[PDB]
């Protein structure tokens, strides 16, 4: 046993490396950025038919122009999501404008290494967050997808998978992605990939899907709209 | 071993293993190069992309009109330190209505980063910086380390395979002071290119450039804007 | 400093709290202490450990504490820890009376102290208190009452119970002799002496070695009394007369 | 109150009246307003009795500790600086007009004024307290560069006597102190020993 | 900062071993004796006093807390000085509120409560001392012991420190209820002589007494007088 | 028992099974790391402190090598053991004395100053996060009723007043020498105090000193201010001794 | 193990964490100070670990007050932190007492700050030793040295770092009490060249500073031309 | 209130009247104004009654802690410092005006202490609304080195001057005499004022007062 802010001989924080390994215990999520908008798709991972599938929420609205998909220790994601929401509302309050996707991601990412046991307040964070996040949205730069992990590193991606089967899924994403791909193609591609990687047979209740487009606000697909897209796939 | 988990534990050889380990975070970052002439200070950085579909991590950051940085190591530590630098610069303009001299800012970094190396349960900063600036004493390149030491440089490279870049920079450094801007940036790029596997080359996707000088506020060049500098590596 | 911290407030691999379990081993070795509820009152009877010839006798009891007008308790375990908790019980009871201008109901006093004990198992990195308590009382909501609490911050209400040395044996004897709904103070007293006579099996029972307190209601007021030694010897006599009847 | 100090070659002379008042009642007619701060450093106190006593006690403590730490006699300038720091910092809560005077081996006899508000200035001679108003003219006309110790003592006693005659708020006895390398010599002028100047009758 | 975790914890068998080990520091300390007579209390102690070089008068083991309460100990002297200082402060705090000298039993309870703290509070060890506290109030003498756990007990007579087990049996076969203070002083000194080793003088024992007139140390000359018979 | 150990009882100030504090014991060994011995003796008229002065290096400014310190004008001390710890303890003593005078209007008695420093040292033996100071303080001064005083406190927080005492490497041997000498003396009191101190130190070390190899400090009833002897003053004592 | 915390004595009464910090100073290249008739002169063997560094980088000589120089060996970030402590102490002294801090008092105050880092598991000892030098007409020339334990003494001559003993033996050959600062700079340069191990560490810069009658009691870098002459004298004397 | 003190050849005499007032009404006819500090030090109090009581009690208590520690008899300077430093800290809001006298190892000492924290060390002092009457007596009649009985006469004369000429002062004269050898706490010293006698009797027989309700509660 050693402290939570101990470096390994390779120059990494043990706690952060271990938090990154926790992301691999999460369900798979996929993000794709097209010129017509971004989509976010996630495997629900239902463990009993008695569980209400609509109570699993692994895609959330941050603001009208920004959604977020998560994988890893989901309970950990709540304070990050709430910080994202509060930050975009503060930015609106102060500046009377929408906050960029990049800026939201940056604000959240500055929480990442704020843990430790002898600088801070009486019961501050004891460990990093075991969560990875995909922020998908539209701002004056156009559609945008950003990835963030427990190191506080964030980066724009054209397409990205996270969670258990992300290797796999990332490989299929390289194969199918192209810069001029339509949103409807991106939606189909991500369901085709989820279908391959999921242990369960894909259907309209054990996945979630959302989009954000230049025309249109954050939109969660309904059961009926998922069924339509599932027919071809 | 019993000596390597706490920044407060000296080893029997007079070393602090936690500081040495923090320095490995910088040696494993992607390479960056800094150099200067009589009139300009330049930063050149290789950006690592996770997959073929990722953007490439930012390596060069604006601090003030007269100061920019290039980073290697933990990105979150780089942002924390960059925010400290920005704030110190803003304070100096607010109070004195003039730019913070570059050497004074670097001193402030040394003093700030030393503190957690001496207190139980704290850790060093796991980031190394190249700092380009221009003030009344002309252009500067400084380097900062997780040990809280810093160095005033004619030119420098840090990160993975930076030994090759340093060897190029030593070989050509007698030319730098008299270089025009284009010549100086070309030298930065050739140094950085020495860090690459033989197959691979500098492209508009993987190179980022920062420049400041007498007539030029700190400016970052990325993507299509680096093309002028890459063409004519002839 | 991480090397020296024994980590008193963490879980073990089976979901256990070792310091709590170990404190419970301390309690098992302390003086036996029982409580018995009757129709017309409640009692506490405790083994005394302060029994050397040269001791002076200065207080009205060794291990029975008055908490407020309507409640008392007894303790098994670390004595200095008991003095801290019983002081805190008295404070809680006066804070309530200040605020509401009525006595604290018994279960509410017990629960308030149990929340303090619970906190010591969950945060702060301190050793828990090494004390179990029996509480007797009357309030206007449930009348005569008996409670037990332990170092986990757990409690329960009982018609009869025992803590400290030979608890398990004492409880078996109570299970067999206690008449739900039909006990009087006089028969609860007889049963208490029967039980202590069997569980102080090192060795022969004497008034110098036990302490008994009764809680009753008289003319709209609660009376808490520690029996004098004369009365205790009389009850021991009656129990010994009674065992002479046991065969023919 | 009237207080005064004067520099000579090798030392200083300090002087004060001895009256403490509340309104126009005399609460002490033989007050000692010249308080030792170290072996060869005194202060003359005017304004609030409570304030100047508290401040003098605190400076005595600070200067004593400082002196033991350095293993040397303290500078007169150091004593004045400590007064000044406290009188300036707490200027809104104190009513204190102080003269610091003494001798040290480095700069000899020195007089410093710390008036209300907490400025500090070195002077050849200094006067303070409410009675000082009535002797500005006298001291300005009578002061001469290069006075001996004995002349400084007379100059001081005369100035104080004149102030004490005119200022209802000053009076009693004159306390004097001379400080030099050889030590401190204190004395009291009382009754017939106080310098005398006629009332100008017709 | 301070360590915020307890240094005393429960062992698997339910023991607080740091407290047991604090008691072993007490057991190895110099002997102390207290005897409650009918009309007063005597406290007596041996000095662990080597050299003739010691100024025996320069520090005391038998100390006044108030006009009417006094203390002695066995175990670690510097720990004792902490408790003496806190006891004196506790007594004055009581007096300021109630305008009555603190009852002996009230003072013992408050001091014992401080000792308990040091068995649980962060980053500290328990006190390596047991206290014997005497007093007179409500027309009557009191003798108490307070141990490193914060447990306290009222005694007619007792012994602590080196060879205490024997000292207790010596007193058991020697104390009676109706004994006077002057006789009690004699038996207290005899109790120390049981385990002395050295030849007793008035300079290497210390005696304190408590009666209706108050608590005080006996003087070297008074102790010399009692030593002539012994 | 007999040197037994459990848990962290050799690393921090918790009790060993025998009731010992090993970390406090080890602070006493630290006093001897310095390799020096000090002696102090009181008579009816004065009290004296003598200590070794070792200047091995020629490049040292030997006027800055001292173990004698003025605490107040009237209280002197000799420090033995770890040097930086000693200096810190001297600063604290100076602070405590000055604060006493400010609050109470009279000079701190030597016994009270020694007690206060001892009480401060006690805290380091009961709290786990800091070590004891590996030094020992001997204080001298004149008490208006009791005359010359010698007091000593140690890293365990023990303290006592003495007719004479010692500290450091040859403490035990000094104690025997001083014990044997006082028994001979009428009313068990030292009379030639500076000579006893120097002779004791010279016997237990086997040295026969030059005036630059010792430091001497004194307080007297006639002259209560703490004074440090010069080389020439010390030399007069060394020569007067050599000649009988 | 007995060597992990500055709050733990070993069984022989040592504080190994302080000893380990001393080993960091003893791995460092050598700094010397010499007091003479009319001032103090400092010299440092400054190892140049890369030709890419500017002349002047990683100074080991500091001004801590206008009249006080500081020369360091050991972990350089620790030394700079101490220089800042020394500067704050000098500044605070001037604000509170109204005159320039005497050298001895400054040495003692900083030494007590160093000492405070040798008592606790919460912090570690400083890995540096440093010299403080000043001159004034009233106090004369003064040279103090402070080590990681917080011990502080005054010196005629002093050396810290890895060739400390070799430096001291050369310093002992000078009659420094009768020499001037202008004479001593040449001898400081000479001694640095003597103790420099030209096989094992390849390249160094000589750093020189002084404070004395000739600088009017201000601590200053030795001027460039005088430094170059001293180097030239040292090099030719090596021969 | 009239309080006063004098230094005489071998000690201190303190004096006080015994009236306490609320507005212009007598609340206490026999208030004790000479307060214990230590066995060798006493203190008269004037001003706000709760403040004089509490201030002297606190200092007495801290001084007992001091003497317990030192093992020595306390000094008058120490009481003076403790009082003045506390009063200064409270900026005159603690309305205690004190005459402090005692005898220590350095002999007799007398101080007046004011609410704002100034003190004056003098051979005679007075305080309270009667203080100018009492001071007139002292200025007219004090001599240095008086004998015990002369000093006692003078102090009681001075208190009497305040009693008879100040509406704030009245009732009895208390004295405290402190020397190296003796402490005489003389309460009362003189009783120069006496209530006149009652001329008619108003002994109202049972049933004179009409009663609406009655409850007897027996006790043990
Ligand atoms: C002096 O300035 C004199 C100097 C002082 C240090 C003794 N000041 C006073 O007498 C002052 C009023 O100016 N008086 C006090 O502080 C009151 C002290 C006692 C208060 C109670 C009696 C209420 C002159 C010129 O002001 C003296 O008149
Ligand atoms: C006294 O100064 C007298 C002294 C006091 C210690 C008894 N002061 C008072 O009586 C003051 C004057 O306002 N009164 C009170 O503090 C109100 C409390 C009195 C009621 C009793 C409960 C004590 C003289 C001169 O002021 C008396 O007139
Ligand atoms: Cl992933
Ligand atoms: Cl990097
Ligand atoms: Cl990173
Ligand atoms: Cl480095
Ligand atoms: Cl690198
Ligand atoms: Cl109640
Ligand atoms: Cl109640
Ligand atoms: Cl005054
Ligand atoms: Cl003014
Ligand atoms: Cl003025
Ligand atoms: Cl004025
Ligand atoms: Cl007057
Ligand atoms: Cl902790
Ligand atoms: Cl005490
Ligand atoms: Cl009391
Ligand atoms: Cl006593
Ligand atoms: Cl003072
Ligand atoms: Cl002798
Ligand atoms: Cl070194
Ligand atoms: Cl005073
Ligand atoms: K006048
Ligand atoms: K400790
Ligand atoms: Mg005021």
């Amino acid at each position: 046993d050693r402290g939570v802010n101990t470096f390994s001989p390779e120059g990494r924080l043990f706690q952060v490396e271990y938090a990154i390994e926790a992301i691999k215990l999460g369900s798979t999520a996929i993000g794709i950025q097209t010129s017509e908008g971004v989509c976010l798709a996630v495997e629900k991972r239902i463990t009993s038919p008695l569980m209400e599938p609509s109570s699993i929420e692994k895609i959330v609205e941050i603001d009208a122009h920004i959604g977020c998909a998560m994988s890893g220790l989901i309970a950990d994601a709540k304070t990050l999501i709430d910080k994202a929401r509060v930050e975009t509302q503060n930015h609106w309050f102060t500046y009377n404008e929408t906050m960029t996707v990049e800026s939201v991601t940056q604000a959240v990412s500055n929480l990442a290494l704020q843990f430790g046991e002898e600088d801070a307040d009486p019961g501050a964070m004891s460990r990093p967050f075991g969560v990875a996040l995909l922020f998908g949205g539209v701002d004056e730069k156009g559609p945008q997808l950003f990835h963030m992990d427990p190191s506080g590193t964030f980066v724009q991606c054209d397409a990205r998978a996270i969670g258990s089967a992300s290797e796999g899924a990332q490989s299929s994403l390289q194969e199918v992605y192209h810069k001029s791909m339509t949103l409807k193609e991106a939606i189909k591609s991500s369901l085709i990939i989820l279908k391959q990687v999921m242990e369960e047979k894909l259907n309209a209740t054990n996945i979630e899907l959302a989009t954000v487009q230049p025309g249109q606000n954050f939109h969660m697909f309904t059961k009926e709209e998922l069924e339509e897209v599932i027919k071809d796939i | 071993n019993q000596y390597d988990n706490d920044v407060t534990v000296w080893s029997p050889q007079g070393r602090i293993h936690q500081i040495e380990y923090a320095m490995e975070a910088v040696k494993q970052g992607s390479a960056t190069v800094g150099l200067k002439s009589k009139t300009h200070a330049v930063l050149v950085a290789l950006k690592r992309a996770q997959s073929e579909l990722a953007a490439h991590q930012k390596k060069i950051l604006h601090v003030d009109n007269h100061i920019g940085i290039s980073i290697a190591g933990l990105t979150a530590d780089a942002r924390l330190l960059c925010n400290f630098m920005r704030q110190e610069c803003l304070d100096s303009r607010f109070v004195f209505d003039r730019p913070l001299p570059v050497s004074r800012l670097v001193s402030l970094i040394g003093s700030k980063t030393q503190i957690p190396t001496q207190r139980y349960g704290r850790r060093p900063y796991g980031v190394g910086l190249l700092i380009a600036g221009y003030d009344d004493m002309g252009p500067h390149i400084f380097q900062t380390c997780p040990s809280a030491n810093y160095f005033d440089c004619r030119a420098m490279s840090i990160g993975a395979r930076s030994q090759s870049a340093r060897t190029y920079l030593e070989r050509h450094m007698s030319e730098f002071m008299e270089c025009n801007l284009n010549e100086l940036v070309k030298h930065g790029l050739r140094a950085l290119r020495e860090t690459l596997p033989a197959e691979q080359d500098l492209t508009t996707k993987n190179v980022s450039i920062g420049i400041v000088g007498k007539d030029l506020e700190f400016t970052i060049y990325d993507d299509d804007d680096v093309s002028p500098f890459l063409e004519g590596l002839e | 400093s991480r090397r020296y911290d024994s980590r008193t407030t963490i879980f073990s691999p089976e979901g256990r709290l070792y310091q709590v379990e170990y404190a419970m081993e301390a309690i098992g070795h302390a003086g036996t202490c029982l409580g018995i509820l009757a129709n017309d009152g409640v009692l506490l009877a405790a083994e005394r450990r302060n029994i050397h010839k040269l001791l002076d006798e200065v207080f009205f009891s060794e291990k029975i504490y008055k908490l407020n007008e309507d409640m008392a308790c007894s303790v098994a375990g670390i004595t200095s820890d008991a003095n801290v908790l019983t002081n805190e019980l008295r404070l809680i009871a006066q804070r309530y009376l200040l605020q509401y201008q009525e006595p604290i109901p018994c279960e509410q006093l017990v629960t308030a102290l149990c929340d303090i004990k619970q906190a010591y198992t969950q945060f702060g990195g301190k050793r828990p208190f090494g004390v179990s308590l029996l509480y007797i009382g009357w309030d206007k909501h449930y009348g005569f009452q008996l409670y037990q609490s332990d170092p986990s911050g757990n409690y329960g209400g009982w018609k009869a119970t025992c803590i400290g040395n030979n608890s398990a044996a004492a409880v078996s004897m109570l299970k067999q002799d206690y008449k739900e709904g039909e006990m009087t103070l006089k028969s609860a007293l007889a049963l208490a002496i029967k039980v202590l006579n069997k569980t102080m099996d090192v060795s022969k029972l004497s008034a110098e070695k036990v302490e008994i307190a009764t809680l009753t209601r008289e003319n709209g007021k609660t009376v808490i009394r520690v029996l004098k030694q004369k009365e205790v010897e009389q009850l021991i006599k009656k129990h010994e007369e009674e065992e002479a009847k046991a065969e023919r | 109150t009237t207080i005064m100090a004067v520099q000579f070659d090798g030392g200083v002379v300090l002087g004060a009246d001895s009256r403490t008042t509340t309104g126009s009642y005399i609460a002490n007619r033989v007050t000692d307003k010249l308080t030792p701060i170290h072996d060869r450093i005194f202060c003359c106190r005017s304004g609030s009795a409570a304030d100047t006593q508290a401040v003098a006690d605190a400076v005595t403590y600070q200067l004593g500790f400082h002196s033991i730490e350095l293993n040397e006699p303290p500078l007169v300038h150091t004593a004045a600086s400590l007064f000044k720091e406290m009188c300036y910092r707490y200027r809104e809560d104190l009513m204190a007009g102080i003269i610091i005077a003494g001798w040290d081996p480095q700069e000899g006899g020195q007089v410093y004024s710390v008036p209300m508000g907490g400025m500090m200035v070195r002077q050849s001679f200094a006067i303070g307290g409410s009675g000082s108003s009535y002797i500005y003219g006298y001291v300005d006309a009578t002061y001469r560069e290069g006075m001996t110790k004995e002349e400084c003592l007379q100059f001081t006693a005369n100035a104080l006597a004149l102030a004490m005659e005119r200022d209802g708020s000053s009076g009693g006895v004159i306390r004097l102190a001379a400080i030099a390398e050889s030590g401190v010599e204190r004395q009291v002028l009382l009754g017939d020993q106080i310098p005398k100047f006629a009332v100008a009758t017709l | 900062r301070g360590y915020s975790f307890s240094l005393t914890t429960f062992s698997p068998s339910g023991k607080l071993v740091q407290i047991e080990y604090a008691l072993a520091a007490v057991a190895g300390g110099a002997p102390s004796v207290g005897i409650k007579a009918a009309n007063g209390v005597v406290l007596a102690t041996e000095k662990k006093q080597k050299s003739i070089l010691y100024d025996e008068r320069s520090v005391h083991k038998v100390e006044p807390i108030t006009k009417h309460i006094g203390l002695v100990y066995s175990g670690m002297g510097p720990d004792y000085r902490v408790l003496v200082h806190r006891a004196r402060k506790l007594a004055q705090q009581y007096y300021l509120v109630y305008q009555e000298p603190i009852p002996t039993a009230q003072l013992v309870q408050r001091v014992a409560s401080v000792m308990q703290e040091y068995t649980q509070s962060g980053g500290v060890r328990p006190f390596g001392v047991s206290l014997l506290i005497c007093g007179w109030n409500e027309g009557r003498p009191y003798l108490f012991q307070s141990d490193p756990s914060g447990a306290y007990f009222a005694w007619k007579a007792t012994a602590m420190g080196k060879n205490y087990v024997n000292g207790k049996t010596f007193l058991e076969k020697r104390y009676n209820e109706d004994l006077e203070l002057e006789d009690a002083i004699h038996t207290a000194i005899l109790t120390l002589k049981e385990s002395f080793e050295g030849q007793m003088t008035e300079d290497n024992i210390e005696v304190g007494i408590c009666n209706e007139a108050g608590f005080r140390r006996l003087t070297p000359t008074e102790v010399k007088d009692y030593l002539a018979a012994i | 028992s007999r040197g037994s150990s459990a848990g962290f009882d050799r690393h921090i100030t918790i009790f060993s099974p025998e009731g010992r504090l090993y970390q406090v014991e080890y602070a006493f060994k630290a006093i001897n790391q310095g390799g020096l011995t000090s002696v102090a003796v009181r008579g009816k008229d004065c009290a004296v402190i003598v200590t070794q002065k070792k200047v091995p290096d020629k490049l040292l400014d030997s006027s800055t090598v001292t173990h004698l310190f003025k605490i107040t004008e009237n209280i002197g001390c000799v420090m033995t053991g770890m040097t930086a710890d000693s200096r810190s303890q001297v600063q604290r003593a100076r602070y405590e004395a000055a604060n006493w005078k400010y609050k109470y209007g009279y000079e701190i008695p030597v016994d009270m100053l020694c007690k206060r420093i001892a009480d401060i040292s006690q805290v380091y033996t009961q709290n786990a996060e800091m070590r004891p100071l590996g030094c020992c303080m001997i204080l001298i001064g004149i008490d208006e009723e009791q005359g010359p005083q010698v007091y000593k406190c140690d890293p365990a927080g023990y303290y006592c007043g003495f007719k004479a005492t010692a500290a450091g490497v040859k403490q035990t041997e000094s104690t025997s020498f001083l014990e044997k000498k006082v028994k001979k003396k009428f009313d068990w009191t030292f009379e030639q105090t500076v000579e006893t101190a120097i002779t004791c130190l010279s016997t237990v070390l086997s040295i026969d000193f030059k005036p630059s190899e010792i430091e001497v400090g004194v307080v007297t009833v006639e002259n209560p201010k703490f004074r440090i002897l010069t080389e020439a003053e010390i030399d007069a004592h060394l020569v007067a001794l050599a000649e009988r | 193990g007995y060597d992990l915390s500055a709050s733990t004595f070993s069984p022989d009464g040592r504080v190994f964490q302080v000893e380990y910090a001393m080993k960091a100073v003893e791995n460092s290249s050598t700094a010397i100070g010499i007091r003479c008739k009319d001032g103090v002169v400092f010299g440092v063997e400054k190892l140049v670990l890369s030709k890419l560094y500017e002349e002047g980088s990683n100074k080991r000589l500091f001004n801590v007050d206008r009249h006080v120089g500081m020369a360091v060996a050991g972990l350089l970030a620790d030394a700079r932190s101490l220089a800042d402590i020394a500067r704050e102490e000098a500044s605070n002294f001037r604000s509170n007492f109204g005159y320039n801090i005497p050298l001895k008092h400054l040495a003692d105050r900083v030494a007590m700050y160093v000492h405070a880092y040798t008592l606790y598991s919460a912090v570690r000892p400083f890995g540096c030793s440093f010299m403080l030098g000043s001159y004034s007409v009233n106090d004369g020339a003064q040279l103090y040295m402070i080590d990681p334990s917080g011990v502080s003494y005054g010196y005629w001559g002093c050396a810290i770092g890895k060739a400390r003993q070799a430096a001291k033996t050369e310093i002992e050959k000078l009659q420094m009490k009768e020499m001037t600062c202008r004479d001593i700079v040449k001898e400081v340069a000479k001694i640095i060249y003597i103790v420099h191990d030209e096989v094992k560490d390849k390249a160094f810069e000589l750093e020189l500073s002084w404070v004395g009658e000739l600088t009017n009691g201000r601590h200053e870098i030795v001027p460039k031309d005088i430094r170059e002459e001293a180097e030239k004298y040292a090099k030719e004397s090596l021969k | 209130t009239t309080i006063a003190g004098v230094v005489y050849k071998d000690g201190i005499v303190l004096g006080a009247d015994t009236r306490a007032t609320e507005g212009m009404v007598v609340a206490d006819k026999n208030c004790s104004k000479i307060h214990f500090i230590s066995p060798n030090i006493y203190c008269c109090g004037a001003g706000t009654a709760a403040d004089t009581d509490m201030t002297t009690q606190l200092i007495s208590s801290n001084l007992e802690l001091h003497s317990l520690s030192t093992g020595r008899l306390p000094r008058v300077v120490t009481a003076n410092r403790m009082l003045k430093q506390m009063l200064f800290r409270y900026q005159g809001y603690i309305g205690a005006a004190l005459v402090l006298g005692g005898v220590d190892v350095t002999g007799p000492h007398l101080y007046s202490i004011y609410p704002h924290g100034s003190t004056d060390k003098l051979p005679y002092v007075t305080m309270g609304s009667g203080s100018l009457a009492a001071m007139a007596v002292f200025e007219d009649k004090f001599r240095p080195d008086m004998e015990e009985e002369e000093a006692k006469n003078l102090v009681s004369e001075a208190i009497a001057a305040g009693i008879f000429n100040d509406l704030g002062s009245g009732s009895n004269i208390d004295l405290c005499v402190i020397s190296k050898n003796k402490l005489d706490f003389l309460r009362p010293y003189t009783v120069p004022n006496k209530k006149g006698t009652r001329l008619g009797r108003y002994r109202c027989e049972k049933g004179t007062t009409a009663v609406l309700t009655e409850k007897i509660t027996p006790l043990e």
